[PDB]
């Protein structure tokens, strides 16, 4: 799901950004470090809303470092899972453990243990896919997945979603 | 299967916490704890022997009376009700016609229950239920 | 107060009654390995937008 | 691999990294045995 | 001043800590939670976009629009923007509703049960055709509105559906 | 080199909080568990996995990594172990504190002897540091020897309130040794008995948040039942390196040499009170355990023997290692 | 058998595999000797005391003696109580032999490699099928 | 914000601190290591130091002193307004 | 003594037995402190409930364990990870689970064919354990006065035709001593 959040960052810039213009490079710092992240506790930030109204205050010099530390306070577009959600997406790889279904920027891993007893990996079609009487799943497939779980790290999060559940699978 | 759950044996003495539940597709008893591990995933066969109807875990309910072959019933009357449903208003206060329509509709009723003529009496109750 | 005399009987004692050290003196910096908030410590240097644009 | 663990408290958006003299990461870890907590915090929880 | 020592999950619309019901926004204000669908998310991302490629400056079927799409998000956004690339690919390939108008019209129809947030946004994000299937691809309206109004509802939503 | 680029935030430290260990947060920040008193297999190449040198609490040696976060010597600050005691064993350092604590609150409900229905308890409450206020209460709970379940009312002389209470008197309770003992006087000779560990810790689970926290104690950071030792946490290899002269001969820091001992006598504690094991053979292996817990921790007791090496010098305790001008401080 | 848990220095500069290293000690660097490339810093060179594990294997024990201030009640107590340790039984008589075979060593004017070389060969031999119906004195003097 | 003691109110001395003077020609000093952007005409010179002094004398380095009160509050004051006559 | 010391602690540890220690004066010989082991039902009946209790949730939460997804195994650091946690450490290539700390592809766990074994069991132990839950359900209906040293020693049965114990209760006079569960209602 899309949110969205009013978040803050700590900026950091090197000395030699200490211009007139420090502040549109305060700005690009924050597009090419945060645009495209991916946080935990957030989830991945996508964009900045009211770019041209961020709220800088004033930087902190560190001690020996030399840098200014910069409190940013910005609004921005962020995609965040949640165990319990379905959503869509599009089927990219396939292997014998499962196929990955991309969804936004994050990539949903569906174990065998997960899918219905029907489906069943067939590697001799090219490319690998997933043979149903009813159905055939392989990549730029159409399928809807339901989150079964998700694991949140600093910098990084990965979800697992299963299509045994009614109304799930191919659209 | 006086006071414990049939699959998982587990009894009230032992589990004061635990409820029973009842899925309308096949009026199989299990307890709380048996559909959470046994259904979360999605659907399965129903853990019985001699059950292969499948079931989803949205279906449960409580059950209302003491009487399994009495749930039956009612639950039967709902769906049916949905659709047979005149008043006497209906026949312009003909009680004649009233009384011979009420006994029809309670006739597919009782055939229903006992399973006297499923495949004709369920394509009659899905052909009326479009007009 | 460990630093001067009974370092580990005072240290019991904090751990029991779980004292709380803001490490606003010299001695607790000194064992953090940070600036201590004396002479050159006692503030913080910022940096002036307002200055910073008009000296261009 | 960018992953940060703390078993217990079973949190990985939460950590912090600190500078501190190896003889104070000791000290602090024989405090530990002795079973004393020294607990290092960022955010002050009162003021002065 | 303890500090010392519910999982998150979609069913139980418990969304976590960061996500609760009460926002509180840069100002200070409180606000509620801001949750958008993939339809209204994507106007509002490309809303942003335009308006950037608007500063720099000063100082339709699918295929064509995911073209005009593609080279406008490289224009004006800078480097690593993989992430942004997939988003823009996926919202388009899975968008419903195009125009303001119809995302405005979708808008000022749900807000008429005043649902969550959360569960608002799935509906208006997944297709789905009967009651049924609406219930249990989103557990969370279980019991919190009558079937007779969500499948009005449905019904509604498919009708304003562009192409 | 230095250290590896890290993704955390970096910031400064302006705040300390000090407490105890729980035993479930020892459990919780462990990640093994130590079984075993030897430091090296019979093969007397790789270290023993459950060992004291065991690869998960980290590494000390250039060459190897570390099991658990897989980073060098340089990088690695080292990972906890844990040993569940046999018995509970009292903190060498805390005894004078928990005599005090069992002084001041019934031996057999955990109740504060005193209560707020006393005009001198009134002033003794209202003492806001803890460490005065400590010493007010014991002052005061100290000479009385009756839990008084019924008190006089407040308001009157005349007739007496209820308070929670169950009439047991209460011992007079002296340190011998490492042992908690309790007389009790009767209504010729005082009644006179050991008060087990088990039943110290028993009491001080008892005694009530607002109890403990009139003695100084915090909620959520320190409980008086935190003192007795439960679980021993078991620092990483780091803080006892093993040391090499010539490199073809292994020493062992005194702390691992201790740390053996405790294993021994816990496990020697384990299987005898398992089966036969009569009361006396019992009481024997506790208070070695209790010794060598102690000693661990500081060596210097007065009134107790030391722990002396093979070499005959006096075995260097954490204690020692903080304290005087060479230590860490 | 079990986790590699190996560390090699390789230059990722020079690629050369393996490669050729010179531990600086005086100033603590271990650097390439092709591109001079410093590869680890810091470089480490009584608390504890040394143990064969020749004569003893992994056997770690502690005396308890007296103090600058102690009760003789307390230090003959523990000491009784320490005897009585069923693990410890095992590899005192090991040591007991240990003490025998010095003192028939030492009435002899033996060398201390003599002695070293004795003490092992009980070990060793100790504990066998085979030495299981011959005096302890035939084993022992058979040692010497 | 109530810590920010405003700009009319500031009761601190307007003379630059020996202490301030130290740490404000390090700060600027080692900024312009880092190739910091030199505000000052430079008649030659190689020192960041003797940068960092010229570019005090002439008041032309852009920072605030942030001084702390014991009870946490402050009052920032310019480089440029703090006479420095030590 | 090696045979009896086994058992007594063994009933002792579960307290379906308990102790009974007081000093006893024979009048022509030196005295002993004697031990006596008995019963105390209010205490053994909570301590079998509590067991049986605990033996039927260990199972409960075994059975629910196996019905999660199996998850994964290292073969060579024999290091269990779920199947949350391995979709983290798959290779580039998207086709095997790769160990972190051996690089090594990961093997599937066991107790996949265990599902029915797990309910199998439980059906055993209930069916079996089903005497003691009617005996329980008995016990709770009627209530039962705690026991002691003295009360007892009221239904006793002497075994030897002369005893050196003497089976008789002294305590002493005026005795303000308490000891930890000495004492009944
Ligand atoms: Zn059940
Ligand atoms: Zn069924
Ligand atoms: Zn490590
Ligand atoms: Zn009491
Ligand atoms: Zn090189
Ligand atoms: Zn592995």
């Amino acid at each position: 799901m899309f949110f969205i959040k009013d978040l803050s960052l700590n900026i950091t810039l090197h000395p030699s950004f200490f211009g007139p213009r420090m502040k549109q490079y305060l700005k690009t710092k924050l597009l090419e470090e945060v645009e495209g992240s991916c946080t935990g506790k957030f989830g991945y930030i996508l964009c900045v809303l009211d770019y041209d109204n961020i709220d800088i205050q004033r930087g902190r010099i560190l001690p020996t470092d030399g840098s200014a530390e910069f409190n940013v306070k910005y609004r921005a577009v962020v995609f965040k899972p949640f165990k319990g959600e379905v959503v869509d997406g599009t089927v990219v790889s396939c292997s014998q453990h499962g196929f990955e279904v991309q969804v936004g920027p994050m990539k949903v891993f569906v174990t065998k243990h997960l899918m219905p007893q029907d489906l069943t990996f067939n590697a001799g079609s090219n490319p690998p896919s997933y043979q149903s009487s009813e159905d055939v799943i392989t990549i730029k497939s159409r399928i809807r997945v339901k989150i079964e779980g998700c694991i949140s790290q600093v910098s990084s999060i990965h979800a697992i979603g299963s299509i045994k559940e009614d109304y799930l699978g191919a659209i | 299967n006086k006071d414990m759950c049939p699959i998982c044996k587990t009894d009230r003495y032992l589990s004061p916490d635990v409820k029973f539940l009842v899925n309308p597709e096949c009026y199989h008893r299990i307890c709380e704890s048996c559909v959470d591990r046994i259904f979360s995933l999605g659907p399965a066969q129903c853990p019985y022997k001699g059950c292969d109807k499948i079931l989803r875990k949205n279906k449960f309910k409580t059950q209302i009376f003491d009487d399994v072959e009495v749930e039956k019933e009612v639950d039967i009357r709902k769906r049916v009700f949905n659709v047979f449903n005149k008043t006497i208003d209906d026949f312009n206060g003909d009680l004649v016609e009233y009384n011979k329509y009420l006994e029809e509709v309670e006739d597919i009723i009782y055939k229903l229950d006992h399973g006297i003529d499923v495949a004709k009496t369920e394509e009659k109750l899905r052909t009326y239920e479009e007009l | 107060r460990c630093s001067f005399e009974e370092t580990v009987e005072i240290l019991f004692e904090a751990g029991a009654s779980a004292e709380l050290d803001d490490c606003r003196g010299v001695s607790e910096n000194v064992i953090l390995g940070q600036m201590a908030p004396i002479g050159t410590g006692a503030f913080d240097v910022m940096i002036d937008e307002e200055s910073l644009v008009k000296y261009m | 691999h960018n992953q940060f663990e703390c078993k217990g408290c079973d949190n990985k958006i939460d950590i912090y990294q600190i500078h501190i003299p190896y003889a104070a990461k000791l000290l602090f870890q024989e405090l530990m045995a002795m079973n004393i907590t020294p607990r290092l915090y960022t955010d002050r929880s009162r003021d002065f | 001043r303890r500090r010392l020592k519910e999982e998150e999950n979609a069913a139980t619309l418990q969304l976590g800590q960061e996500f609760q019901l009460k926002q509180i926004n840069h100002q200070g204000e409180e606000e509620e939670l801001i949750a958008l669908n993939l339809s209204e998310a994507r106007l509002v991302i490309k809303e942003a976009l335009v308006e950037r490629r608007r500063a720099f400056k000063r100082s339709e079927t699918r295929e064509k629009e995911l073209e005009s799409i593609d080279v406008l998000l490289e224009q004006t956004t800078g480097g690593n923007n993989k992430d942004l690339k997939n988003t823009m690919q996926y919202l388009t390939n899975f968008s419903r509703f195009r125009d303001q108008e119809t995302v405005g019209a979708v808008i000022q129809l749900l807000k008429s049960t005043g649902l969550h947030p959360f569960e608002v946004a799935q509906l208006g994000s997944l297709a789905c055709d009967t009651a049924d299937e609406a219930k249990t691809l989103i557990p969370s309206l279980n019991n919190k509105i009558s079937d007779d109004e969500l499948e009005r509802i449905l019904k509604e939503l498919s009708n304003l559906e562009t192409l | 080199v230095g250290q590896q680029y890290s993704s955390a935030p970096l910031r400064t430290v302006k705040e300390v909080q000090f407490g105890l260990f729980s035993p479930e947060e020892v459990r919780a920040i462990s990640v093994a568990k130590i079984r075993f008193p030897e430091t090296m297999d019979e093969t007397q190449t790789r270290a023993k996995i459950g060992g004291l040198n065991d690869p998960r609490l980290g590494s000390i040696d250039r060459n190897l990594k570390c099991q658990t976060c897989q980073e060098g010597m340089n990088e690695c600050p080292g990972h906890f172990g844990h040993i569940d005691l046999a018995k509970p064993v009292f903190h060498v350092g805390f005894i004078a504190k928990i005599k005090k604590v069992c002084e001041c609150v019934c031996m057999h409900c955990g109740k504060l002897l005193l209560d707020e229905h006393n005009e001198l308890m009134r002033q003794a409450l209202a003492i806001k540091d803890s460490k005065k206020r400590f010493a007010a209460i014991w002052t005061l709970c100290k000479t009385k020897m009756v839990c008084e379940t019924d008190v006089p009312s407040e308001d009157d002389p005349t007739q007496l309130v209820s308070r929670g209470g169950c009439g047991n008197t209460q011992p007079t309770i002296r340190k011998d040794g490492l042992k908690l003992v309790g007389s009790w006087k009767k209504d010729d000779e005082p009644e006179l008995r050991v008060l087990s560990t088990e039943e110290i810790l028993n009491i001080f689970k008892h005694i009530s948040v607002k109890d403990f926290t009139s003695l100084g104690f915090n909620e959520v950071f320190s409980r008086p039942e935190w003192m007795i030792l439960t679980c021993l946490p078991v620092p990483p290899p780091p803080v006892r390196p093993s040391i090499s002269f010539n490199e073809s001969q292994r020493g062992e820091d005194d702390l691992t040499f201790k740390l053996a001992d405790i294993l021994k006598a816990n496990i020697s504690l384990e299987t005898l009170e398992h089966n036969g094991a009569p009361h006396h053979a019992i009481e024997e292996a506790e208070s070695l355990l209790q010794f060598h817990v102690a000693t661990y921790m500081d060596n210097d007791i007065a009134g107790q023997p030391q722990a002396l090496q093979k070499s005959g010098r006096p075995v260097k305790s954490i204690r020692a290692r903080l304290k005087g001008k060479e230590g860490r401080i | 058998r079990g986790p590699n848990l190996n560390i090699v220095l390789t230059c990722p500069e020079c690629k050369v595999y393996p490669p050729k290293i010179v531990e600086r000690f005086s100033e603590g660097d271990v650097v390439c000797a092709l591109c001079g490339l410093v590869l680890s810093d810091k470089l480490v060179d009584r608390v504890g005391e040394a143990s064969n594990p020749l004569l003893d294997g992994n056997n770690l024990s502690t005396r308890i003696g007296k103090g600058e201030t102690t009760d003789m009640r307390f230090t003959k107590e523990l000491n009784k109580a320490q005897g009585k340790n069923v693990m410890d039984k095992k590899d005192n008589e090991v040591q007991a032999a240990f003490a025998k075979i010095t003192m028939l060593c030492d009435a002899a004017e033996l060398p201390k490699i003599v002695k070293d070389c004795a003490k092992e060969a009980y070990k060793l031999c100790h504990d066998e099928k085979t030495l299981k119906g011959k005096s302890m004195e035939s084993i022992m003097a058979a040692s010497i | 914000k109530e810590k920010a003691i405003p700009k009319d109110q500031r009761a601190t001395t307007p003379y630059m601190t020996k202490y301030e003077r130290a740490r404000i020609l390090g700060t600027r000093a080692l900024q312009i290591s880092m190739n910091a952007p030199v505000f000052v005409d430079l008649e030659g010179e190689t020192d960041p130091l003797r940068i960092a002094m010229k570019e005090l004398a002439e008041k032309k380095i852009p920072l605030v002193i942030r001084r702390y009160l014991p009870d946490g509050s402050f009052e920032d004051w310019s480089v440029e307004e703090l006479i420095v006559d030590l | 003594k090696t045979e009896l010391g086994p058992l007594i602690a063994r009933l002792r540890s579960d307290r379906l037995i308990s102790i009974h220690k007081q000093r006893e004066y024979p009048p022509n010989s030196k005295s002993v402190e004697r031990v006596y082991y008995y019963v105390k039902y209010p205490h053994a009946i909570d301590a079998i409930k509590w067991k049986v209790h605990q033996v039927v949730q260990r199972l409960k939460d075994d059975l629910d364990k196996n019905s999660e997804p199996n998850g994964y195994m290292c073969p060579i650091c024999l290091t269990k990870y779920t199947q949350l946690e391995a979709v983290q450490l798959l290779n580039f290539d998207r086709t095997e689970f790769l160990c972190s700390l051996c690089d090594e592809p990961l093997v599937e766990d066991d107790s996949g064919k265990k599902n029915k074994e797990k309910q199998d069991k439980l059906n055993r132990l209930m069916d079996q354990i089903q005497p003691i839950i009617d005996s329980l359900k008995k016990i709770d209906d009627s209530r039962i006065e705690e026991n002691t040293f003295e009360i007892a020693l009221a239904r006793l049965i002497p075994p030897q035709n002369q005893s050196h114990a003497a089976y008789t209760y002294n305590p002493k006079k005026g005795s303000t001593m308490f000891r930890p569960g000495d004492s009944a209602p």
